[PDB]
C-alpha cells in the first residue's frame, strides 16, 4: 500500500530514470554504433 | 503590522533579507525587537524564527 | 602502499620469473632490489617509472581498461 | 614596540611561538600596526622601494659578477652554438669524486646557465668579461645610490609630504615620459650606438662612441626629414651575427620576420621599434596637468564619464577618491597590468624570440617561459588579492555612493553565478572531451574520437598570413587591402618567418588547441571565480555579513552556523593559488609538450597523441622524464643529477604540503601539550626549559605554509623536469 | 551482511559456471590464464575480452578462484 | 583580550551563558525584551574565544559576536 | 678573469652591505 | 681569475653566516 | 607550572562518596566530605563544573584561582547564583546600541586605533 | 589542410592498420567459434565504421576533425545535434523549474522533493515539450523571471 510511496522517493525514482536514460543510451549504441553524424 | 501579515525585510543582514514572512508574535511593552517573523526556508542555524523592529516591518498587499 | 611497494618489487626482483635451460635464473627485473631500492630514485625510475610501462602502453588492448582505472584513478 | 614584533604591541604580549610567526608576516603590513599614520607609511614604503630596488641591482650586479667571473661569456661569444653557457662555479665540499668529473666545461665545473642572459647580453653587444665587469661595478653603484636614498628619504628633514605622493596627478607625467620614454629612447641611444655596429663587427666601447657616428653621414644635414637615409641600407640576407661581413650600415630598418641564421629579430627593428615607443610615451607624458597647467585635472577625466543612458551608476564620481586615498586598489591594478604584461612577454619571448641563437638553446627558451608565465599567475593572484584587500580594508560605501564599485557588489551574484557556470561549461566540456578521447582511444580506435579543429585560431593565423590551411584572408591572400597596403613595407620580410614551420611564430595547429585552450579557459574562469568570489563576498557574505570587520584573512567563524572552514577573503588567495598552479601548469606543460615536438621534429607525435590524457602521461611525461630520472644511476651519475635530485627533493616540498593544508591544527595542538608534558617531565633537559611557548600553528598559518610547500615543490619539481627534460633531450 | 556475502559467493559460482574457461583451464593451467568475466559487446569495449586461451576469451581473473576450486576439487 | 560584544538583538534565551563553558558571559536584567534579560561579557579575560556562544546564539543573525582580539596565556588555553 | 677587480667589487659591496645595514636599523 | 675566493666565502656565507645571524635575529627577540 | 603559571584549585563538596571523570583523565577517588581539586586551566574545571552539576548537585563549589604570586579570587558565581540565571548586581559591558548593520565600515576606522563597531 | 576523410591516406592506413590488427586475432579460432563469429561482427563493424565516417575531415593525421562554424555542410557535424541537445536540456530544464513552481506551493515542499509526486512529477515530464514557446509565452508575462530576491549587504 505504501511500497509505492518508496518507488516515489528521490534515489529510487533516481535509479528507475537514470536506469532507464542509460537504457535508452545503450539500447540506442547497440542499434546505431558509431554514430558521429546528425 | 498585526499578527499573521506577509512582512517584507529591509535589514541587510537579515537572511531573508527582501524576502515576505509571516507575523507571530507583536509585543507592545517598548521591546526594541518587538515583531517577532517566521519563515517558509531556513537559515544557517536551522532556526526560521527570528524577530524584527518596526523599521523593517514592510508588508504586501 | 609501501608495504605492497615493498612486496611486489621485492619480489619481482627476488622470486618471481621464469626458469630456463640447466636449470638457469632468470627474475622479471633481474636481481635489481638491493642496488635499488636502497635509493628512492632507484625506488620511483627503477619500479615506478619501470613498471609502470605495462600500464601505461596498455592502449588497444585488453589491458587498456587498467589504463583507464589508472588515470580515472589519478583523478 | 619592547618584544619581538617591534611594531604592533598585540603580538608582543603573546608568550607563546605566535609572537614570531605572526610577527614575520606582519612585518609589512603598515596598514596596520600600533602607532603608524599615514605620512608614515608612504615614508616608509618610499624608503623600502628605493631597497627593494636596490634588491634587483645587487641580483643583477650578482649575474654580472658571476658571468664575469665565472662563467664562459666570451669563449660562449666565440661559439654561440656549440658551447653550453656556464652560471656560476661551483664549491660544494659534499662532491666526493664522481660527480666532480660530471661538470667540467672548461677548468670550472661551473653550472650551464639556463637562463638566456648570454644570448641578452650578447645582442646587447658585450662580446668581453671586462664590459661584464664595469657593468658589475655600474650596479654595485647603482644599488648603493638606491640604499643611499632610502637611507637618504628617512632622514626626517629629506621624508617627504604625503601631498607629494597624493601628486598623482604628475607622476604619470614623470614616469610616462621620463622612466618610459626617456629610458626608451636612450635605449635606442644603446642599440643604435651598441648593438648596431657591434652586430655588424665594430667594437664601439666607451672610448670611441663620441668619434664615429653609427651612420656615415649624420644629424647635421638630417632635421631636414630625409629619413629614408637611416633606413636605406638593410642587411639582407647573407649575414652571421655580430660579424662585420655580409651587413648593411642602416639604422632604423623595419624589415619585420627573424633572420634566416640566427632566428632573431632584426637589432634595427628593435632601434626603430623603441624610438617609435620612445616617442610616443613622451607624448603620454604630456597629459595631465601640473603647477603649470596644460593638461588634464583627473577629476575632470573620470566624473565627465557618466553615460546619460543611466545604466552605469551615477557614473565614476568617487573613483579618483578611491585610488588616491586607497592603496590597495592601486596596487591591484599595478599588478594586475604588470601581471598581463609578463604573461605577454612570455606570449612572445618564444613567440618572437628576440634574442641571437635564442630558439637554438632549447632550454633556455623553455625556462623563460615557464618562468613569466608562473610570475605571470602570481602577481594575477595578487592583484586580486589586493582586491579583496581593497574591498575590506580600504572601501567605503559612501564616498562610493551607488558608484561603479558598488555597483559592482551589488550584482556580484550575477558575476560569480556566470564564473560558475563558464567555468561548469569548459570543465563538462574538457573533461567531457578529453575522456571521450581517452575512453575511445583505449578501446583501440583513435578514429571515433571527437577531434573538433580549431577553426578561430586556424582563422586568425589567415589573417595574420599563415597559408597552410587554405582559407586565403586579408594576410593569407596577397590580393587583399592589407596585404598590398604595406606591400613594401614589412609584410615580404614577414611571411617568411610565418609561414615557416621551423620557428616557433604561429604554430602549426592540430585538435589540441581546440581541448587544451578550453581547458586553460577553463583554468582562468575557475580562478576568477575564486578570486571574484573572495574579492566581492570578501566585505560580506549571507553566511557572515561581518567579514568587514574580522580583517582579511582571519581564519573562520567557528562551527556555528553549519560550519565555517575558510571564510574569509584569504581563501580567494588559498584555494586560486591552487588553481594559479594548475592553470600554469596547464600552460606551460601544453606549451611545453609543443615545442619538444617541433623540435624533436615530430609534431605529428603530438597531433595525433596529445588530445587524450594518456597521450600526456605516456608520450609527454613517461617518455620525457626518461634523461630526468635517469639523472643518477647505482652505475653512476651525470651533469642533470642535480635536477633529479631537486625532482625527488620537490616532490618531497609538494608532499610536506599536504601535512598542512590536510591535516589541521587542533591535532597538533593537542599533540604539542605531549611533547610539552614529555619535556616538562624527563630529567637532565627540564633545566632547559622554553621561553615562548610551543604552540602549534593557526590555521591562518596552516595553510599557507601547507600553500607554500605546495607551491616551493610544484614549481621546483616543474623547472626541474624542463630543464632535465630539454637538457636531456638534446646538448 | 551474510546474505550478500552469499548473492556475492553465488555470483561467483555461476561466472565461474557459465561465463567462466574454468572447465578449459582445469586442462591446462600454467598455459591458459584464468577468465570469468565476458565482456558485453558494446562500443569498443569487446576488446577488453582477452583471448586468454581456452577457446573462449573474456577478462582475466586475479582474484585466483580457479585455485581454490581446483583445491575444493570442483571438476 | 578576545572582546566579546553582545548586541541589542539578544532576547535573552540563555543559551549563549549555558553554552560557554568559560562563565565569561552572564546575564544582566535589561528591561528591553520580552525575558527583561540581555547577556554581558565582564571577564574576558578568560574568553578562549572558541565560538561556542555563537553556535548557540538563536536570534535573527548574532547578539552575540565574538571579535578574536588579544592572546594571553589564559586566552590560549595552553595547559602548561 | 683577472684579480683586484674582483677585490674592488667586494669593496664596493661592502659599502653597499654598510649601507643596507645603515638601512636597516633605522625603518 | 681568484680561483680560492669561494673557498672562502661559500662557508662563511652558508655555514657561519646562519650562526651569528642566530645570534643577532634571535638575541634580537629581547633587544 | 606552579611556580610561573595559575594553577586553579576547585573546591566543592558533596553527600555522598561518587566518582568522576578527572579532566586530566580516568576516575578521580571523590572525597565525599569536602574535597579541592588542583587543575590547569579553567576550561577544565568549568567542564567539570558541567560534568558534575548536570548530572547531580554540587552545588557551594568554585574554584579558587591560585595565581602564582599566591591569593586567590572567586569567579563562577560571584554573587552566589548561576550565571545564567539572572541577579539584580551584574552590571552589563560588552554591547552596541544596534545589530552589526549599523556598525562602522573599516575604512572610516582605517589608521585609527578603534574598533569597527565602537560609534 | 582538412582532406575530404573518404580519400585521405593516412585514413586508410588506419582501415589497414585496424581491420589487419584486428584481423590477427580472429585467426586464432576456427571457423564456426563463437570468437571467430564476434570478430566477424567486429570486422563488419570496422568496415561500416570507416565508410560512415567519409564525408567528414581527417586531415594530415588520419583521424576525423570537426567543425564548429556553422558551415551548412558541417552541420550535421555540429549543429544538428547542437539544436538537438539545446532541445534536450531545455525540455529537461523546463521540467525542473516547472516541477519547482509547482511544489514551491504545496503543503509541505520538503517532503515534496525527497518523495517526488509521480503523479504530478509525470504531468510536468511530458508537459514540457514545447518550451521555447511555452517557456516564452511565460516570459512574456513577465514571469519567468523574479525580482528583489536575496541577497548579501549590498
Ligand atoms: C531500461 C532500459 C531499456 C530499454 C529502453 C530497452 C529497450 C529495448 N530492448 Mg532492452 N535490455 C535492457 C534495458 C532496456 N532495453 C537491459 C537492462 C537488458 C539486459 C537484461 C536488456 C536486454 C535486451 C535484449 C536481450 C533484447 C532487448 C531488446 C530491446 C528492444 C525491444 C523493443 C528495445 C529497444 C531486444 C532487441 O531489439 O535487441 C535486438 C532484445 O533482443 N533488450
Ligand atoms: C560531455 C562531453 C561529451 C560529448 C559531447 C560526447 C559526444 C559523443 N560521444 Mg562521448 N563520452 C564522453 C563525453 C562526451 N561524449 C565521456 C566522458 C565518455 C567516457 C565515459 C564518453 C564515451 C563515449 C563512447 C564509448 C562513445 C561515445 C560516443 C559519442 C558520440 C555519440 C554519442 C551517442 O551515443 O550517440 C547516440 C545516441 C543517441 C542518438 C541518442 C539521442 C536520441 C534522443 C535522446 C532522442 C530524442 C531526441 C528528440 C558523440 C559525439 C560514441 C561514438 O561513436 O563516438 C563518436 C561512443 O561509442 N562517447
Ligand atoms: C621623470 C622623473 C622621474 C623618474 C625617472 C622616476 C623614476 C622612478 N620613480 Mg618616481 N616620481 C617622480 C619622478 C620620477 N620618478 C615624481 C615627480 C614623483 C612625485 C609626484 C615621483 C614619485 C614616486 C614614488 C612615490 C615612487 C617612485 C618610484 C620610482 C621608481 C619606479 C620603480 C621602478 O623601478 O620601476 C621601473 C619600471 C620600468 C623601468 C618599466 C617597467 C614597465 C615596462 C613597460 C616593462 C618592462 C620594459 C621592458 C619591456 C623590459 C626591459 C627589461 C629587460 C630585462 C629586457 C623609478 C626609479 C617608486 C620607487 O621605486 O620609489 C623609490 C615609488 O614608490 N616615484
Ligand atoms: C636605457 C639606457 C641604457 C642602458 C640600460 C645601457 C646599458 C649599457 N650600456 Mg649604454 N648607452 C646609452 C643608454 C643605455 N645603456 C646611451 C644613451 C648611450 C649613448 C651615449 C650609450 C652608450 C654606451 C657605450 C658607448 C657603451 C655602453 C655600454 C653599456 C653596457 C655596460 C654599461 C656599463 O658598464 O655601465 C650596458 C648594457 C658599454 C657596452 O655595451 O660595452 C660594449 C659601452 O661601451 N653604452
Ligand atoms: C638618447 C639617446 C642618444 C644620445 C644621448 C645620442 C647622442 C649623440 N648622438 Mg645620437 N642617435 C640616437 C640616440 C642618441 N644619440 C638615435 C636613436 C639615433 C638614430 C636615429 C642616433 C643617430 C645619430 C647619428 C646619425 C649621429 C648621432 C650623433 C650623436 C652625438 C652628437 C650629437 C651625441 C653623442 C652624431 C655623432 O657624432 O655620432 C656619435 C651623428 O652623426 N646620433
Ligand atoms: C609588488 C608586489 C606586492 C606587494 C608590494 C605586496 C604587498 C603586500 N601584500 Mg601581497 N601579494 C602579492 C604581491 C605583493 N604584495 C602577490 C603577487 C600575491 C599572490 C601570491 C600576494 C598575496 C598576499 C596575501 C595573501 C596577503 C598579502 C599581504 C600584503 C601586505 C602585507 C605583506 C606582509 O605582511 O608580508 C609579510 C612578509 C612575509 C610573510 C614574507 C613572505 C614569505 C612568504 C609567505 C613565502 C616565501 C618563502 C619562500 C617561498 C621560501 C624559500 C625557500 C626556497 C626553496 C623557495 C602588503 C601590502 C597581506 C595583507 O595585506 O593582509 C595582512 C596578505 O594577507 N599579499
Ligand atoms: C582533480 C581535481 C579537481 C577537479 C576536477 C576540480 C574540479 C572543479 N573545481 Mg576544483 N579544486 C581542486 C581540485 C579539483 N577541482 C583543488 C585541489 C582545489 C583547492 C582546494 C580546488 C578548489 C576549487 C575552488 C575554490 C572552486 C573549484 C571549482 C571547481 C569546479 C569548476 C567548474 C567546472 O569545471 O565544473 C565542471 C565539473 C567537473 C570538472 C566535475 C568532474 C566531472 C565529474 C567527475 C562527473 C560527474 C560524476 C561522474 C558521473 C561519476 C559518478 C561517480 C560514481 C560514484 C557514480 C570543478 C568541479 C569551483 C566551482 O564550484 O565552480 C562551479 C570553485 O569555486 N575548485
Ligand atoms: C652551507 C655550507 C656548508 C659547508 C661549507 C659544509 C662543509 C662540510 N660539511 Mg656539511 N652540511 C651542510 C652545509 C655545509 N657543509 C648542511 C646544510 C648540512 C645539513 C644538510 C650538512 C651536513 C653534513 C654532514 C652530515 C656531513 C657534512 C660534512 C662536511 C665536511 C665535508 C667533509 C669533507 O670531505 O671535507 C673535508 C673536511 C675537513 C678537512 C674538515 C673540516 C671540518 C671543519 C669545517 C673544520 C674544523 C671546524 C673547527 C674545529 C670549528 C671552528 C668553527 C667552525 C664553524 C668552522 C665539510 C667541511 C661531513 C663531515 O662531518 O665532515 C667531517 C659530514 O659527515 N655536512
Ligand atoms: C530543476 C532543475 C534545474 C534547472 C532548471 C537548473 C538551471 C540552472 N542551473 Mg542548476 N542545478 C540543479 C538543477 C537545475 N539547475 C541541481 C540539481 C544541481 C545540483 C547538482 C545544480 C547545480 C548547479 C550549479 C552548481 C550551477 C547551476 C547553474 C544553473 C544555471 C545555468 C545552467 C547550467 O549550467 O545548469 C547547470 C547544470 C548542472 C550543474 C547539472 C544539471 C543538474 C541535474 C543533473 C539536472 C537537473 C534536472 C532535475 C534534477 C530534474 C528534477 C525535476 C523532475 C524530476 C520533475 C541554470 C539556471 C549555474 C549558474 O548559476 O549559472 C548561472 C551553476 O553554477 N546549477
Ligand atoms: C578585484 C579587483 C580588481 C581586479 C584585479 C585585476 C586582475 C583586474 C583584471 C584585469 C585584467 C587582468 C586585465 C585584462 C585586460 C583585458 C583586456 C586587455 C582585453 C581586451 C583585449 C584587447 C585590448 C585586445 C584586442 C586587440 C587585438 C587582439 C589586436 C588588435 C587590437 C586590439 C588591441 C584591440 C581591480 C584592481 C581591477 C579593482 C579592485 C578589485
Ligand atoms: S568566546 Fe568562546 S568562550 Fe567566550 S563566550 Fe563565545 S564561546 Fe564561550
Amino acid at each position: 500500500m505504501n511500497l509505492k510511496k518508496y518507488l516515489s522517493t528521490a534515489p529510487v525514482v533516481a535509479t528507475l530514470w537514470l536506469f532507464l536514460t542509460a537504457g535508452i543510451l545503450i539500447e540506442l549504441n547497440r542499434f546505431f554504433p558509431d554514430s558521429l553524424f546528425y | 503590522i498585526k499578527k499573521g501579515s506577509l512582512v517584507k525585510i529591509l535589514r541587510p543582514e537579515s537572511f531573508w533579507y527582501n524576502e515576505v514572512g509571516t507575523v507571530v508574535n507583536v509585543e507592545t511593552s517598548k521591546v526594541l525587537y518587538p515583531v517577532l517573523v517566521r519563515f517558509d526556508k531556513v537559515n544557517y542555524s536551522g532556526l526560521n524564527s527570528t524577530n524584527f523592529s518596526l523599521d523593517e516591518l514592510v508588508e504586501i498587499k | 602502499s609501501i608495504v605492497i611497494f615493498h612486496f611486489s618489487w621485492k619480489m619481482q626482483s627476488d622470486v618471481w620469473g621464469t626458469v630456463t635451460s640447466n636449470g638457469a635464473i632468470s627474475h622479471i627485473t633481474g636481481g635489481n632490489f638491493a642496488q635499488s631500492a636502497i635509493t628512492i630514485n632507484g625506488w620511483l625510475r627503477d619500479f615506478l617509472w619501470a613498471q609502470a610501462s605495462q600500464v601505461i602502453q596498455s592502449y588497444g588492448s585488453s589491458l587498456s581498461a587498467y589504463g583507464l582505472m589508472f588515470l580515472g584513478a589519478h583523478f | 614596540a619592547t618584544k619581538f614584533p617591534k611594531f604592533s604591541q598585540a603580538l608582543a604580549s603573546d608568550p607563546t611561538t605566535r609572537r614570531i610567526w605572526y610577527g614575520i608576516a606582519t612585518a609589512h603590513d603598515f596598514e596596520s600596526h600600533d602607532g603608524m599614520t599615514e605620512e608614515n607609511l608612504y615614508q616608509k614604503i618610499f624608503a623600502s622601494h628605493f631597497g627593494h630596488l636596490a634588491i634587483i641591482f645587487l641580483w643583477t650586479s650578482g649575474n654580472l659578477f658571476h658571468v664575469a667571473w665565472q662563467g664562459n661569456f666570451e669563449q660562449w661569444v666565440a661559439n654561440p652554438l656549440k658551447t653550453k653557457p656556464l652560471a656560476h662555479a661551483i664549491w660544494d665540499p659534499h662532491f666526493g669524486q664522481a660527480a666532480l668529473k660530471a661538470f667540467t666545461r672548461g677548468d670550472t665545473v661551473a653550472n650551464i646557465s639556463y637562463s638566456g642572459v648570454y644570448h641578452w647580453w650578447y645582442t646587447i653587444g658585450i662580446r668581453n668579461n671586462v664590459e661584464l665587469y664595469t657593468g658589475a661595478l655600474g650596479l654595485l653603484v647603482l644599488s648603493a645610490v638606491f640604499l643611499l636614498a632610502g637611507w637618504l628619504h628617512i632622514q626626517p628633514k629629506f621624508k617627504p609630504s604625503l601631498s607629494w605622493f597624493k601628486n598623482n596627478e604628475s607622476r604619470l607625467n614623470h614616469h610616462l615620459a621620463g622612466l618610459f620614454g626617456v629610458s626608451s629612447l636612450a635605449w635606442t641611444g644603446h642599440l643604435v650606438h651598441v648593438a648596431i655596429p657591434a652586430s655588424r663587427g665594430q667594437h664601439v666601447g666607451w672610448d670611441n662612441f663620441i668619434m664615429t657616428p653609427p651612420h656615415p653621414a649624420g644629424l647635421q644635414p638630417f632635421f631636414t626629414g630625409n629619413w629614408s637615409v637611416y633606413a636605406q641600407s638593410p642587411d639582407s640576407m647573407q649575414h652571421v651575427f655580430g660579424t662585420s661581413q655580409g651587413a648593411g650600415t642602416a639604422i632604423l630598418t623595419f624589415l619585420g620576420g627573424f633572420h634566416p641564421q640566427t632566428q632573431s629579430l632584426w637589432l634595427t627593428d628593435m632601434a626603430h621599434h623603441h624610438l617609435a615607443i620612445a616617442v610616443i610615451f613622451i607624448v603620454a607624458g604630456h597629459m595631465y596637468r601640473t603647477n603649470f597647467g596644460i593638461g588634464h585635472n583627473l577629476k575632470t577625466i573620470l566624473e565627465a564619464h557618466r553615460p546619460p543612458s543611466g545604466r552605469l551608476g551615477k557614473g565614476h564620481i568617487g573613483i579618483y577618491q578611491t585610488l588616491t586615498n586607497s592603496l590597495h586598489f592601486q596596487l591591484g591594478l599595478a599588478l594586475a597590468s604588470l601581471s598581463v604584461v609578463t604573461s605577454l612577454v612570455a606570449q612572445h619571448m618564444y613567440a618572437m624570440p628576440p634574442y641571437a641563437y635564442m630558439a637554438f638553446d632549447y632550454v633556455t627558451q623553455s625556462a623563460l617561459y615557464t618562468h613569466h608565465q608562473y610570475i605571470a599567475g602570481l602577481l594575477i593572484v595578487g592583484a586580486f588579492a589586493h582586491g579583496a584587500i581593497f574591498f575590506i580594508r580600504d572601501y567605503d560605501p559612501e564616498q562610493n555612493q551607488d558608484n561603479v564599485l558598488a555597483r559592482m557588489l551589488a550584482h556580484k551574484e550575477a558575476v560569480i553565478s556566470h564564473l560558475s557556470w563558464v567555468s561548469l561549461f569548459l570543465g563538462f566540456h574538457t573533461l567531457g572531451l578529453y575522456v571521450h578521447n581517452d575512453v575511445v582511444v583505449a578501446f583501440g580506435n583513435p578514429e571515433k574520437q571527437i577531434l573538433i579543429e580549431p577553426i578561430f585560431a586556424q582563422w586568425i593565423q589567415a589573417t595574420s598570413g599563415k597559408m597552410l590551411y587554405g582559407f586565403q584572408v586579408l594576410l593569407s591572400s596577397s590580393t587583399s587591402n592589407a596585404s598590398v597596403a604595406a606591400q613594401q613595407l614589412w609584410l615580404p620580410g614577414w611571411l617568411e618567418a610565418v609561414n615557416n614551420e621551423s620557428n616557433s611564430l604561429f604554430l602549426t595547429i592540430g585538435p589540441g588547441d581546440f581541448l587544451v585552450h578550453h581547458a586553460i579557459a577553463l583554468g582562468l574562469h575557475t580562478t576568477t571565480l575564486i578570486l571574484v568570489k573572495g574579492a566581492l563576498d570578501a566585505r560580506g557574505s549571507k553566511l557572515m555579513p561581518d567579514k568587514k570587520d574580522f580583517g582579511y584573512s582571519f581564519p573562520c567563524d567557528g562551527p556555528g552556523r553549519g560550519g565555517t572552514c575558510d571564510i574569509s577573503a584569504w581563501d580567494a588567495f588559498y584555494l586560486a593559488m591552487f588553481w594559479m598552479l594548475n592553470t600554469i601548469g596547464w600552460v606551460t606543460f601544453y606549451w611545453h609538450w609543443k615545442h619538444l615536438s617541433l623540435w624533436q621534429g615530430n609534431v605529428a607525435q603530438f597531433n595525433e597523441s596529445s588530445t587524450y590524457l594518456m597521450g600526456w602521461l605516456r608520450d609527454y611525461l613517461w617518455l620525457n622524464s626518461s634523461p630526468l630520472i635517469n639523472g643518477y644511476n647505482p652505475y653512476g651519475m651525470n651533469s642533470l643529477a642535480v635536477w633529479s635530485w631537486m625532482f625527488l627533493f620537490a616532490h618531497l616540498v609538494w608532499a610536506t604540503g599536504f601535512m598542512f593544508l590536510i591535516s589541521w591544527r587542533g591535532y597538533w595542538q593537542e599533540l604539542i601539550e605531549t611533547l610539552a608534558w614529555a619535556h616538562e617531565r624527563t630529567p637532565l633537559a627540564n633545566l632547559i626549559r622554553w621561553k615562548d611557548k610551543p604552540v602549534a600553528l593557526s590555521i591562518v598559518q596552516a595553510r599557507l605554509v601547507g600553500l607554500v610547500h605546495f607551491t616551493v615543490g610544484y614549481i621546483l619539481t616543474y623547472a626541474a623536469f624542463v630543464i632535465a627534460s630539454t637538457a636531456g633531450k638534446f646538448s | 551482511q551474510l546474505a550478500i556475502i552469499f548473492i556475492w559467493l553465488s555470483g561467483m559460482y555461476f561466472h565461474g559456471a557459465r561465463f567462466s574457461n574454468y572447465v578449459a583451464w582445469l586442462s591446462n593451467p600454467t598455459g591458459i590464464k584464468p577468465s570469468a568475466q565476458v565482456v558485453w559487446p558494446i562500443v569498443g569495449q569487446q576488446i577488453l575480452n582477452a583471448d586468454v586461451g581456452g577457446g573462449m576469451q573474456g577478462i582475466q581473473i586475479t582474484s585466483g578462484l580457479f585455485q581454490l576450486w581446483r583445491a575444493s576439487g570442483i571438476v | 583580550a578576545h572582546t566579546v560584544k553582545i548586541y541589542d538583538n539578544c532576547i535573552g534565551c540563555t543559551q549563549c551563558v549555558r553554552a560557554c563553558p568559560l562563565d565569561v558571559l552572564e546575564m544582566v536584567p535589561w528591561d528591553g525584551c520580552k525575558a527583561g534579560q540581555m547577556a554581558s561579557a565582564p571577564r574576558t579575560e578568560d574568553c578562549v574565544g572558541c565560538k561556542r556562544c555563537e553556535t548557540a546564539c538563536p536570534t535573527d543573525f548574532l547578539s552575540i559576536r565574538v571579535y578574536l582580539g588579544g592572546e594571553t596565556t589564559r586566552s590560549m588555553g595552553l595547559a602548561y | 678573469i683577472t684579480d683586484n677587480q674582483v677585490f674592488v667589487a667586494l669593496i664596493m659591496a661592502l659599502v653597499c652591505g654598510y649601507l643596507a645595514v645603515k638601512l636597516a636599523k633605522q625603518l | 681569475s681568484a680561483s680560492y675566493l669561494p673557498s672562502i666565502l661559500v662557508p662563511t656565507v652558508g655555514l657561519i653566516l646562519p650562526f651569528a645571524s642566530m645570534a643577532i635575529l634571535f638575541i634580537a627577540i629581547e633587544k | 607550572c606552579a611556580e610561573t603559571e595559575e594553577k586553579y584549585a576547585m573546591t566543592w563538596s558533596s553527600d555522598q562518596q561518587h566518582i568522576f571523570e578527572m579532566p586530566t583523565g580516568g576516575a578521580a577517588v571523590m572525597n565525599s566530605g569536602d574535597n579541592l581539586l588542583y587543575l590547569a586551566r579553567k576550561e577544565q574545571a568549568l567542564a567539570l563544573a558541567t560534568q558534575l552539576r548536570t548530572q547531580f548537585k554540587i552545588q557551594d563549589y568554585k574554584i579558587y584561582r591560585i595565581f602564582p604570586s599566591g591569593e586567590v579570587q572567586y569567579l563562577h558565581p560571584k554573587d552566589g547564583v548561576l550565571p545564567y540565571q539572572v541577579n539584580k548586581g551584574r552590571e552589563q559591558v560588552g554591547r552596541v546600541k544596534s545589530t552589526i548593520g549599523k556598525n562602522v565600515n573599516p575604512a572610516q576606522v582605517k589608521f585609527t586605533s578603534k574598533a569597527t563597531y565602537d560609534r | 589542410v582538412l582532406t575530404p576523410c573518404q580519400q585521405s591516406e593516412a585514413f586508410h592506413k588506419r582501415e589497414i592498420n585496424e581491420v589487419r590488427t584486428l584481423e590477427n586475432r580472429q585467426a586464432n579460432y576456427e571457423a564456426n567459434s563463437p570468437s571467430y563469429l564476434a570478430l566477424q561482427s567486429q570486422i563488419d563493424q570496422v568496415h561500416k565504421r570507416f565508410d560512415k565516417y567519409g564525408t567528414l575531415l581527417c586531415g594530415q593525421d588520419g583521424l576525423p576533425h570537426l567543425i564548429t562554424d556553422g558551415d551548412w555542410r558541417h552541420a550535421r557535424e555540429f549543429t544538428i545535434p547542437a539544436l538537438l541537445f539545446l532541445y534536450i536540456t531545455g525540455w529537461i530544464g523546463w521540467v525542473g523549474r516547472s516541477y519547482l513552481k509547482y511544489t514551491k506551493e504545496t503543503k509541505n515542499p520538503t517532503e515534496q522533493e525527497i518523495i517526488l509526486d509521480v503523479p504530478m512529477a509525470l504531468k510536468y515530464m511530458l508537459s514540457g515539450f514545447l518550451w521555447p514557446l511555452s517557456a516564452w509565452q511565460e516570459y512574456r508575462s513577465g514571469q519567468l523571471l523574479a525580482k528583489e530576491d536575496e541577497i548579501t549587504v549590498s
